[PDB]
């Protein structure tokens, strides 16, 4: 046997190349390691989390350092609307002179990449102004990463390893993470906005050298303690304020104007400061709900196990039995990870949906390529987090769920009617797919036959009504915020609708992305998105609920989360494991996010190009998507290099084909299966043994990739090609046509 | 023409464009699909419909595979 | 001949007859009333 | 090596033993069924995991189960 | 001039050596170290 | 005005501290 | 040593490899009533001799397939034996293990890996967490 | 009230489409019907809104017509299937359509909305949960 | 065959057409097929 | 069974849908 892997003697005794492959794939599955105890499991995870945080801080330090070293931050400040931000320099020693000339742009004298992550806008808004300030932040994050790296090592030493009870104390962790990690951090950020960011946006420099004796407001802290909080809202920034200058600048630190700053077309800095102040208060209050050491507070176990509603007998909350759940979550790390991944997935989607419509950073709304990249980035990450939440939900059913301790509770009830859940999810998927596709191809045939007037064009009246209810007067509805006489708009008892005038200006502005006008084309794509959401949920839910067993395989729980099959018997059982459902769901998740990002990109492309009518008339039939979005906007991307020369889009051209190549390679791993390659490898084994002068010899016997491994490898190539191809197209079709 | 000079359908693209598969992607697939992609509202619209029909069946087959 | 009648009740044969009959009904509806649309069915020709 | 287990629902039909391509199983005397015999797996070190025995088992659910485990030279079916 | 890779940033000679070092000088010794690590007998 | 030669060299030296601590944590986790 | 004379075979590429000399090897011996043609386990046709035969094979499955599907089913030969030969010369007879074919019940054979319950009564993996015991191995 | 949707006959974009349309069976009558009855957007194409109290029959008639036909097909198949369950060889009646049985099922399915109501009231519509094959939990 | 196309794509993107496998760069003339065309043309006297 | 708790919550949720539809259809303001 070999020393590697250290955590598995079964793999260490494997005499084939499968030992190396499986060691990488199971290295972080700590629960399956040899001789793993629960206490050692939590301690190893705790130290690993310290390492991941340090990697994040080093990653942020690298972004800051390369901008301060090779970027054009200071030049970009003087003209954010016309200067291209620089990510980092290019050193590729096999470039030709045409390639060097093409990539030397944005005011640089050396080849550079154009930053599309929006960090220039973010740092500018929060008050950063010089490359020295970026450098200091980069150095600080290097030290911060070192601190967390030392902490991970320290909490592995015998005297500092926390006990299992420390990890299992849920109530103190919730209190500290709500009040301190969420609340105090939000309050500290609001302090940075008030003390640094807001003064810097008004032309006055505030730094570590003078922030101690430079009050952020003339009224001082006396107004806060006295109760004269209205003084902080007096004299807000004027509508003709110029960012990073004192011209038209107010003195208020906590306004509630709403809408957008007229010049930057982004959220008011004073509004964002008051937002994080209010959020801090709410979260600090939330952090005092659970009892830790002083008697006062709720006990989560008592709340879940409660069976009395002020004297009356109830099964539990909402008359539903929640008993025994506290031990289920507390003892299942996969159950907790499922909620954590699901919450981050929803939050990542909310980040994407709210950032393009409500840009928080100065001038970021006018960087079209940055807006497209940021929305696509956070939506795709949201899809992956959503898949992971259900993947670890299936792992929970097999590894951590026991029916005895959950007998009769709400979790057990879900498993008892899983057939009704899966069948009804199948019905919704079938209904959406049949009618959405059927109406698309109906419009295809009519438009093809010169009968575009015969299309079925269902107006999205329900969503249009919501837009009108939010203040959009375009559609002619006179309800709620679009009706100035409505009680919602007046707020009759108090008339404290100081949010409304700024909000209505941004809503009815024709040059932003706040409640974009929608028609029949938007109706059909949302129902396509609904189809994608319901099918991807169907695949994931069916895999999680059938993870423990089914009629085809009643004893699936005894075989684990990930196994190839149960053989060709009983009709055949390919892709029967719960892991295979997550494998299949990644395909549907990619397809769904593909529909989402195609819809976002094409709609904004029509707006930015001044050809909104192109989207409204062509998005109602699928040939319009194929011709006017894919074919039409690929022209510049595929001409990055040609027999006549090269331009700055050559990288996106090469990466476009590179993504297609990776996507093609995945088809090999997904279509061809193992036994074909094992027989071929055996023939190559014979050839090597009989060839003279070939003194080499394998120490690990070469074998074809396992059945599960091939599915993962093919999925990886499929996903990487999926992301690379659309990423190159998204950047090239927007940056090539705009700034 | 009358002078015996030949102008080809794609004007001699093959020698310089077919040596890269970016040239195949651009000058053959993208460029020569203009007829089928713009055939809607014409007598060739059936070919445009079947162009999408073939694309659908190819993607449809992928779940069986 | 009784075997031929039994063959005519086969599932593929009956399904083909049903689909052909429904397609015929739908086809003649397009010929007699072309351009029917939601919000137009059962309304007099203007 | 793979693990092969035989449960008490076995009816002693000897189908699993006949289907095994590496002679992992054999029939041993028993009193739990009419056939007065039950399947046994004394030679699981030679088991390749083909699951031919499970395909041949007529009982519902299976009376013989194969759990793929650590892979060796002979469990991978390697002639080299 | 734009006929060669250059750098206007400070210490522009650093990519001149770091890029060869990380991408085609050190990686083979690193692969050798990993190969020895994963092939060591118990 | 981007950072100077000294600032780049200082950052390289400072980055050694998380570099060594990363090695210590990685070896500790391997135990 | 193992006695018997090898079948007539002109050679092939499906024979033994380094594994035969380094780790282990298998030999199948049998007796036939006449000289006749059979199929080699790894392709090709060979002629088995009149007397006692001896064939070297890379894997045990080759002997089980040859003895079972060809020697018994086709040639009505039932006295075949399979040996495992180690590089140091040690030879052990492995098929049939006790002189009786495994498909025929024989007295003295113990129950191995028998679970005294139905397959549906296996405990859930949650109850055996960190105990190192699989549900099918649970008592 | 929705203002971006106007009658097609009053839409200048729709009128331009009407004149440019080919003079064939497929366009003469249909454009006349669309102009009188349909509402057109800014693109000049008919749009179908679900925000009008009036023309509610234009929504309910196609919906009710489909739901009757779809329920008729479903009830015919259900009643036929339950009739063959009492046979010795029900599988052979699914590849060989029993014409007298199918005609009886089709004739009764005309009143399927009433039949389904008494079916649900008498408890004969659904089978009990414990009498249905299910997989282990 | 195929990796030489990838070589061509990388060279063209680099702005180094002289390093491509082409008639104007590193030539790969199919001399045997060209020879057959000449033999067959000259066989009839053309 | 009449399912009291099930039908009370169901009717409250349905009443919310009807109330929103009333504003949506310009029946109330
Ligand atoms: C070790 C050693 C060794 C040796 C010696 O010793 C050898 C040899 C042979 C002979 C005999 C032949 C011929 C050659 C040719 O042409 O092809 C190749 C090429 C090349 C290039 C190969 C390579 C070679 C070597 C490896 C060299 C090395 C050097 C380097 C530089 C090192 C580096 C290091 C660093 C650290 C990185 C062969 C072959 C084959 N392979 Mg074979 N090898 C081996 C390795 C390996 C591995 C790892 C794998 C996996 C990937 C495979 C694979 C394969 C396949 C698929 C096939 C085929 O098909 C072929 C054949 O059979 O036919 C018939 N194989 N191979
Ligand atoms: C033979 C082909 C070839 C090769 C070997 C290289 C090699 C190189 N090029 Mg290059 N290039 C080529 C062709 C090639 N080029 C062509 C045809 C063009 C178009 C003209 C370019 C244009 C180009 C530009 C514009 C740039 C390069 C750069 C580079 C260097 C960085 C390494 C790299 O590309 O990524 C190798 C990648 C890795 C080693 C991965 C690192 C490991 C991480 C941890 C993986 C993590 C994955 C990630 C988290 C998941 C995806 C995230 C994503 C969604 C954001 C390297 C010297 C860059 C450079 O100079 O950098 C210094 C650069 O800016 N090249
Ligand atoms: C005020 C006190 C406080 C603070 C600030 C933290 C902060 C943190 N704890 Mg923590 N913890 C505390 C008290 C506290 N803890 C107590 C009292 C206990 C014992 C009950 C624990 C037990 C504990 C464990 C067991 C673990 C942590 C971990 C973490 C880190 C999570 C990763 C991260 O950066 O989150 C992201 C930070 C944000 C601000 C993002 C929030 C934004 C969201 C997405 C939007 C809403 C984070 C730094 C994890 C770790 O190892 O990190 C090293 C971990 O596994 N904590
Ligand atoms: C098509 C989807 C998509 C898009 C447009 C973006 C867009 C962005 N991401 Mg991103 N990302 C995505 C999906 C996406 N993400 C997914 C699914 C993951 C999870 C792996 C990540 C992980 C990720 C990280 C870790 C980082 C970004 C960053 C960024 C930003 C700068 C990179 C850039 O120019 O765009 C990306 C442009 C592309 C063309 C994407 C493809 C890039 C390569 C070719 C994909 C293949 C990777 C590699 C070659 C294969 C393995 C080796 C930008 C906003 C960076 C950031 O925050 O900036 C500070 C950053 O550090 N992303
Ligand atoms: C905070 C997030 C988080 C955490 C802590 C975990 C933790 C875990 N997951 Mg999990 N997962 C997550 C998110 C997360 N996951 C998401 C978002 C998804 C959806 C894609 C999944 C899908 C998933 C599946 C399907 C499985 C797990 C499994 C596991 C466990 C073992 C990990 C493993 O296989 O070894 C380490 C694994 C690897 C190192 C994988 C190799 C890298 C893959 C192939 C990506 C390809 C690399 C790519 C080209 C470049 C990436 C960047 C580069 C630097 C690596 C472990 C408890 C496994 C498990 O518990 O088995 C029962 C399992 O089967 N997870
Ligand atoms: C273009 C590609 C494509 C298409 C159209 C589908 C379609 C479908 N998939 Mg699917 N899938 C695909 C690729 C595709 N998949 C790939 C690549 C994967 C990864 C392996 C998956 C993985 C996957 C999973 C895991 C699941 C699905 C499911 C579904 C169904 C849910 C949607 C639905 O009911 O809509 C309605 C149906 C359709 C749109 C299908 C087309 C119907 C045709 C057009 C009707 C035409 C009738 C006509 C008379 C036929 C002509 C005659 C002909 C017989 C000769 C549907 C049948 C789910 C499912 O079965 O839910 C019920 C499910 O669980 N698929
Ligand atoms: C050209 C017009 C057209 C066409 C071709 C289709 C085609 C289809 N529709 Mg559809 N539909 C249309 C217009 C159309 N629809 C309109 C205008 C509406 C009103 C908005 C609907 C509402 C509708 C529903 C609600 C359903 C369909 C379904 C279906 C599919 C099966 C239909 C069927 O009879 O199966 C044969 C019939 C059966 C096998 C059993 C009967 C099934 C019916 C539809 C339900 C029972 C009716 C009863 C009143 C209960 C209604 C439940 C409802 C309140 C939720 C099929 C793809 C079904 C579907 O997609 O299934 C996944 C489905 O459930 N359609
Ligand atoms: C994670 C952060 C990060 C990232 C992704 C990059 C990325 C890059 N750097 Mg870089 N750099 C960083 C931080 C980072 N830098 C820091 C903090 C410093 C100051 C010490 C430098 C100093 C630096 C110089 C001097 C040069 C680069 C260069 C480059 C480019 C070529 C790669 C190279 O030669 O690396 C060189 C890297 C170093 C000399 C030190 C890197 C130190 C970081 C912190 C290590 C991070 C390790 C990571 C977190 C662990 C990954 C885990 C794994 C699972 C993925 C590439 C764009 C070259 C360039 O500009 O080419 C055009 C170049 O010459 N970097
Ligand atoms: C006999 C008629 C019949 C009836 C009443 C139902 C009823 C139902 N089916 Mg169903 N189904 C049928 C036939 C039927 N099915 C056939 C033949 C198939 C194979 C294509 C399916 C495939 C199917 C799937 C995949 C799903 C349903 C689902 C459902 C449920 C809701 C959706 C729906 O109405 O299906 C909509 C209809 C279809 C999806 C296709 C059926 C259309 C066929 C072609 C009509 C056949 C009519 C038949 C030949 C009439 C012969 C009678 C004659 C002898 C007198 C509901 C209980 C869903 C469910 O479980 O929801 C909870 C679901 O996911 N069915
Ligand atoms: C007003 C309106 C609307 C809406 C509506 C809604 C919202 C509804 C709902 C609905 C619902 C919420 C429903 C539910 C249901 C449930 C259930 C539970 C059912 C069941 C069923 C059954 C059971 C059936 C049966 C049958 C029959 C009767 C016939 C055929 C056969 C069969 C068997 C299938 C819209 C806009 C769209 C349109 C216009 C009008
Ligand atoms: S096939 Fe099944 S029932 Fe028959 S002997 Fe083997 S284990 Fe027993």
């Amino acid at each position: 046997a070999t020393k590697f892997p250290k955590f598995s003697q079964d793999l260490a005794q494997d005499p084939t190349t499968r030992r190396i492959w499986y060691a990488m794939a199971t290295a972080h599955d700590f629960e399956l390691h040899d001789g793993m105890t629960e206490e050692n499991l939590y301690q190893k995870i705790f130290a690993s989390h310290f390492g991941h945080l340090a990697i994040i801080f080093l990653w942020a330090s690298g972004v800051l350092f390369h901008v301060a070293w090779q970027g054009n931050f200071e030049q970009w400040i003087k003209d954010p609307l016309n200067v291209r931000p620089i990510a980092h320099a290019i050193w590729d020693a096999q470039f030709g002179p045409p390639a060097i000339e093409a990539f030397t742009r944005a005011g640089a004298t050396n080849p550079v990449d154009i930053c599309y992550s929006g960090v220039y806008h973010w740092w500018y808004t929060i008050g950063m102004r010089t490359n020295n300030e970026l450098y200091v932040g980069a150095i600080f994050l290097l030290l911060l990463a070192a601190l967390f790296l030392f902490a991970g090592w320290l909490h592995l030493q015998p005297r500092y390893r926390p006990t299992l009870g420390w990890f299992k104390s849920a109530e103190p962790r919730l209190n500290h993470h709500l009040a301190g990690l969420f609340g105090v951090s939000s309050l500290a950020w609001a302090a940075h906005l008030i003390h640094v960011a807001i003064p810097e946006s008004r032309g006055q420099h505030v730094g570590w050298d003078n922030f101690l004796f430079t009050p952020p407001h003339p009224a001082g802290l006396g107004a806060f303690f006295t109760g004269n909080w209205s003084a902080y809202a007096q004299n807000p920034d004027t509508a003709q304020h110029v960012f990073n200058s004192s011209q038209g600048a107010g003195t208020a630190i906590l306004t509630f104007l709403g809408g957008f700053h007229p010049q930057t077309q982004s959220l008011w800095l004073t509004d964002m400061a008051h937002h994080h102040v209010a959020i801090a208060v709410l979260f600090i209050i939330a952090g005092h709900m659970y009892r830790t050491n002083w008697g006062i507070g709720h006990s989560i176990k008592e709340m879940l196990n409660s069976k009395s509603f002020f004297g009356a007998k109830v099964e539990g909350p909402f008359n539903l039995p929640h008993q025994g759940l506290y031990d289920t979550i507390n003892n299942s790390l996969h159950f907790q990870l499922s909620f954590a991944l699901a919450a981050l997935g929803v939050a990542s989607s909310l980040t994407a949906q709210h950032m393009y419509s409500m840009p928080p950073y100065a001038f970021i709304g006018q960087d079209f390529t940055t807006q497209a990249a940021l929305y696509t980035h956070h939506q795709y990450i949201a899809g992956f987090l959503m898949v992971g939440a259900f993947s670890h939900a299936g792992i929970f059913w097999i590894r951590d769920y026991d029916p005895e301790q959950n007998k009769g509770n709400v979790l057990d009830r879900m498993l008892r009617h899983k057939e009704a859940i899966i069948s009804h999810l199948s019905w919704v998927s079938l209904f959406l797919g049949f009618h959405t596709l059927g109406l698309y191809v109906h419009n295809d045939v009519e438009v093809a036959f010169g009968a575009a007037e015969k299309q079925v064009l269902i107006e999205p009246v329900f969503a249009q009504f919501i837009q009108a209810a939010h203040g959009k007067a375009l559609y002619g509805f006179n309800t709620l915020l679009s009706n100035p006489d409505s009680i919602a708009s007046t707020a009759w008892p108090n008339h404290a609708n100081v949010w409304l005038p700024g909000w209505l200006d941004a809503v009815n502005n024709t040059t932003n992305s706040l409640f974009l006008t929608i028609g029949p084309g938007d109706f059909y794509v949302h129902h396509a998105i609904a189809l994608g959401l319901h099918v991807t949920t169907l695949v994931l839910v069916k895999g999680a609920l059938d993870a423990r067993g089914s009629k085809l395989m009643p004893d699936k729980k005894d075989f684990g989360y990930a196994f190839p099959c149960d053989g060709p018997g009983r009709g055949g059982t390919c892709d029967i494991s719960a892991w295979d459902a997550s494998y299949l769901a990644v395909f549907w998740m990619l397809n769904t996010l593909g529909w989402v990002t195609f819809y976002w990109h094409w709609k904004h492309l029509a707006i930015w190009e001044g050809n909104i009518a192109q989207f409204n008339e062509s998005s109602t039939y699928l040939m319009g998507w194929f011709r006017d979005y894919l074919w039409l906007h690929s022209a510049q991307l595929i001409n990055g290099y040609n027999p006549y020369g090269t331009n700055s889009l050559a990288i996106w051209s090469w990466m476009f084909l590179w993504g297609h190549l990776a996507w093609a390679v995945s088809f090999m791993f997904l279509i061809t299966w193992r036994g074909y390659w094992q027989e071929l490898i055996e023939t190559l084994v014979w050839a090597h043994e009989k060839t003279p002068l070939s003194f080499g010899y394998w120490r690990d016997k070469p074998v074809a990739l396992s059945i599960v491994q091939a599915r993962l490898v093919g999925l990886t190539h499929f996903t990487v090609g999926y992301i690379a191809t659309y990423g190159a197209f998204l950047i090239a079709s927007t940056a090539g046509k705009f700034g | 023409d009358s002078d015996g000079i030949v102008t080809h359908l794609t004007g001699g693209n093959f020698a310089t464009s077919s040596i890269t598969n970016n040239g195949w992607l651009r000058d053959f697939l993208w460029a020569q699909s203009a007829q089928v992609i713009q055939s809607y509202n014409s007598s060739l619209s059936a070919y445009g419909l079947m162009f999408l029909a073939g694309h659908f069946i190819f993607g449809f087959s992928l779940m069986f595979l | 001949m009784q075997h031929v009648f039994k063959y005519l009740t086969l599932a593929p044969v009956m399904a083909t007859f049903t689909m052909v009959a429904l397609s015929v009904v739908l086809i003649m509806l397009q010929i007699w009333f072309p351009g029917l649309q939601y919000g137009t069915y059962f309304k007099p020709t203007p | 090596s793979h693990t092969v287990k035989i449960y008490d629902t076995c009816i002693g039909c000897t189908q699993c033993v006949r289907a095994c391509p590496t002679d992992v199983l054999e029939m041993v005397p028993w009193d739990g069924c009419k056939a007065a015999q039950i399947a046994s797996s004394p030679r699981t070190e030679d088991c390749v995991g083909c699951k031919r025995c499970e395909t041949a088992c007529p009982t519902d659910f299976l009376s013989i189960r194969v759990y793929l485990g650590a892979e060796t030279t002979r469990s991978m079916g390697l002639a080299y | 001039d734009m006929t060669q890779l250059t750098g206007s940033y400070a210490a522009s000679w650093l990519p001149w050596i770091m890029i060869p070092l990380i991408f085609y000088i050190l990686p083979f010794p690193v692969f050798a170290l990993i190969f020895i690590w994963i092939e060591k007998e118990a | 005005m981007n950072i100077s030669d000294t600032q780049v060299f200082v950052a390289l030296v400072v980055a050694l501290l998380p570099g060594l601590l990363a090695f210590r944590l990685a070896t500790e986790l391997y135990k | 040593t193992l006695e018997g004379q090898t079948p007539i075979f002109g050679g092939g590429t499906g024979g033994l490899l380094t594994k035969a000399e380094r780790e282990e090897k298998y030999v199948i011996t049998w007796t036939s009533p006449k000289e006749q043609v059979f199929e080699m386990p790894t392709g090709g046709s060979a002629i088995m001799r009149q007397g006692k035969n001896k064939l070297e094979i890379a894997r045990k499955e080759y002997g089980i397939a040859l003895g079972g599907q060809q020697l018994r089913a086709k040639f009505k030969i039932n006295d075949y034996k399979i040996y495992r030969v180690y590089p140091n010369g040690e030879t052990q007879m492995i098929h049939p293990a006790d002189g009786v074919f495994p498909e025929k019940v024989n007295q003295g054979r113990p129950k191995v890996r028998y679970v005294d319950r139905n397959i549906g009564s296996n405990p859930s993996p949650a109850k055996l967490k960190f105990s190192g015991v699989q549900p099918y191995d649970a008592p | 009230a929705n203002s971006t949707l106007v009658p097609c006959s009053k839409s200048p974009a729709f009128q331009a489409r009407m004149k440019n349309a080919p003079d064939t069976y497929y366009f003469n009558k249909p454009f006349k019907a669309y102009a009188k009855y349909e509402l057109c957007g800014t693109d000049g194409l008919p749009h179908l809104p679900l925000d009008r109290l009036d023309r509610a029959t234009d929504v309910l008639v196609p919906i009710g017509l489909f739901l009757y036909v779809a329920g008729f097909i479903g009830w015919s198949g259900r009643s036929y299937l339950r009739a063959t369950k009492s046979a010795s060889d029900p599988e052979m009646k699914e590849i060989f359509i029993d014409l007298p049985l199918a005609l009886q099922s089709i004739s009764k399915a005309v009143l399927w909305p009433l039949l389904a109501l008494q079916e649900f009231l008498s408890g004969d519509l659904t089978a009990r949960d414990e009498e249905i094959p299910i997989s282990p939990r | 065959s195929f990796a030489m196309y990838c070589h061509n794509d990388t060279m063209r993107a680099f702005g180094r057409p002289q390093d491509m496998f082409s008639d104007t760069g590193i030539q790969l003339q199919p001399i045997f097929a060209q020879w057959i065309q000449h033999i067959h043309t000259a066989a009839v006297g053309a | 069974a009449p399912f009291p708790f099930r039908t009370i919550v169901s009717l409250i949720l349905l009443a919310g849908n009807i109330l929103v539809a009333a504003i949506y259809f310009h029946i109330i303001n």
